[PDB]
C-alpha cells in the first residue's frame, strides 16, 4: 500500500 | 505529557485502536504519517469490490450525541490508487485514554481501503480538494494539531518504533520519545517540503557499491515498500538482480525470487553523519501466489516506507520541521521523555 501526494 | 500508542503490525500496514464519538466506538486505523486527515469507516458504507472494508470496527453517527454534519463532502486518493469518499463531521477522538474534543474526521461511505486512516502529517496537506480541484473546505486543525492545542502534547511531534520485521506490535509515542529505543544519538534532519515528511537522502550503499542520490525522501509510515525514480531503482536492481515486469498498462513492478540470499545490508545516509543500516531481508516481499517483489519500486515519487522505517527510531517534529533519527534498537527497554 501507499498512503497523499 | 506524552501519549503511547500501540501499533499492530498487520503485515503491509501498522494499525492503532482508537475510539470516536461520545459512546467511545473503537476504530483499527492506519498509522500514516504521509496522509493528514483522519476517515472512518461508517457502520452502513459501501465497501469497494472485493475489500472488506468493515472488518476493523466501524463508526455509527446517529449513536454518538457529539457527533456534528458539517456541511461538506469528502474525497481523498492515495499514492497506490485507493479512494475514500463520504463527509466531513466532528467528534470526540480518544488515544490511549487522551480524549480531545471536536476533533475534524471524515465518515466515510464508500472506500477501496480497508479500514480507516489516522493521517498525522502536516496540516497543509490535507484533502480539502474535490476532483475539480477547488478547494471546497478550510485547512483545519488535524489530531496532532489538536492535541497540542487542547494541552495533551506540549510540541506537535510524535516518535515512531515499528519494531522488527515479526514483532506483532511496536509503539507511536505523540509529544514523546524514547531513550531506550536506539543506539548513538538522534540526529536532527531538516524536513525539505512544507506539505510532506521529508528529508534529503544523500546516498544509498548496497552490494559493496555506493549511489549518489541528493533528492528528498518521504518517511512514510503508511506506505509498504520503498520507491525510487526509475533511472536510480534501475541502478540498485543491477546489484540484486530485481526484474522488472510491466504489470498494466503504465505500471511496472520489481519482482526478485523468493529464494533470493538475504545476507548484507542496504545503508541510508542522510545530512549531518546520520546513517540507517537495513537487512536485505527487507527487499523479498513474499505475494499471495509464490511470487516475490522486490522491496523498491519505481516511482516519481521517492518514499522509505516501513520496510526503511523499521530500522530507525524517527523523532518527527512538525513544529521545528525537522525528523531526528538513529539506529533503532530492539528492545521492551523503555526510558521516555517529553518533547
Ligand atoms: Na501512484
Amino acid at each position: 500500500v501507499v498512503f497523499a501526494f | 505529557d506524552s501519549i503511547s500508542l500501540s501499533l499492530i503490525n498487520e503485515g503491509p500496514s501498522y494499525a492503532s485502536k482508537v475510539s470516536v464519538g461520545s459512546n467511545k466506538q473503537q476504530q483499527t486505523v492506519i498509522i500514516d504519517t504521509g496522509s493528514s486527515d483522519f476517515w472512518v469507516v461508517d457502520s452502513n458504507a459501501q465497501c469497494g469490490k472485493g475489500v472488506d472494508c468493515k472488518s476493523s470496527g466501524t463508526f455509527t453517527p446517529s449513536s454518538s450525541s457529539s457527533y456534528k454534519n458539517l456541511g461538506a463532502a469528502f474525497t481523498i486518493r492515495y499514492g497506490d490508487g485507493s479512494t475514500s469518499q463520504g463527509t466531513w463531521g466532528k467528534d470526540t477522538v480518544t488515544i490511549n485514554g487522551v480524549s480531545i474534543t471536536g476533533q475534524q474526521i471524515a465518515d466515510v461511505t464508500q472506500t477501496s481501503v480497508d479500514q480507516g486512516i489516522l493521517g498525522i502529517g502536516y496540516t497543509s496537506n490535507e484533502a480539502v480538494y474535490d476532483t475539480s480541484g477547488r478547494q471546497t473546505t478550510p485547512n483545519y486543525d488535524n489530531v496532532p494539531v489538536t492535541l497540542k492545542k487542547q494541552g495533551k502534547i506540549r510540541t506537535n511531534a510524535y516518535s515512531l518504533y515499528l519494531n522488527s520485521p515479526s514483532a506483532e506490535t511496536g509503539t507511536i509515542i505523540f509529544g514523546g520519545v524514547d531513550n531506550a529505543k536506539y543506539s548513538g544519538k538522534l540526529v536532527a534532519e531538516q524536513v525539505t517540503s512544507s506539505q510532506a515528511l521529508t528529508i534529503s537522502l544523500a546516498s544509498v550503499n548496497l552490494k559493496g557499491s555506493s549511489f549518489s542520490f541528493g533528492d528528498g525522501a518521504l518517511l512514510d509510515s503508511g506506505t509498504t515498500l520503498t520507491y525510487f525514480p526509475s533511472d536510480f531503482a534501475a541502478q540498485l536492481a543491477d546489484k540484486a538482480g530485481a526484474r522488472l515486469v510491466q504489470v498494466a498498462r503504465d505500471q511496472y513492478l520489481y519482482f526478485i525470487d523468493c529464494n533470493t540470499d538475504t545476507s548484507g545490508t542496504t545503508v541510508f545516509n542522510f545530512g549531518n553523519g546520520a546513517k540507517i543500516t537495513v537487512p536485505n531481508t527487507e527487499y523479498v516481499y513474499q505475494n499471495g501466489d509464490g511470487t516475490c517483489l522486490w522491496g523498491i519500486q519505481p516511482s516519481d515519487d521517492t518514499i522509505l516506507g516501513d520496510n526503511f522505517l523499521r530500522h530507525a527510531y524517527l523523532l518527527y517534529n512538525l513544529d521545528a520541521n525537522t525528523i531526528s533519527i538513529a539506529q533503532v534498537k530492539y528492545t521492551t527497554d523503555s526510558s521516555i521523555s517529553a518533547v
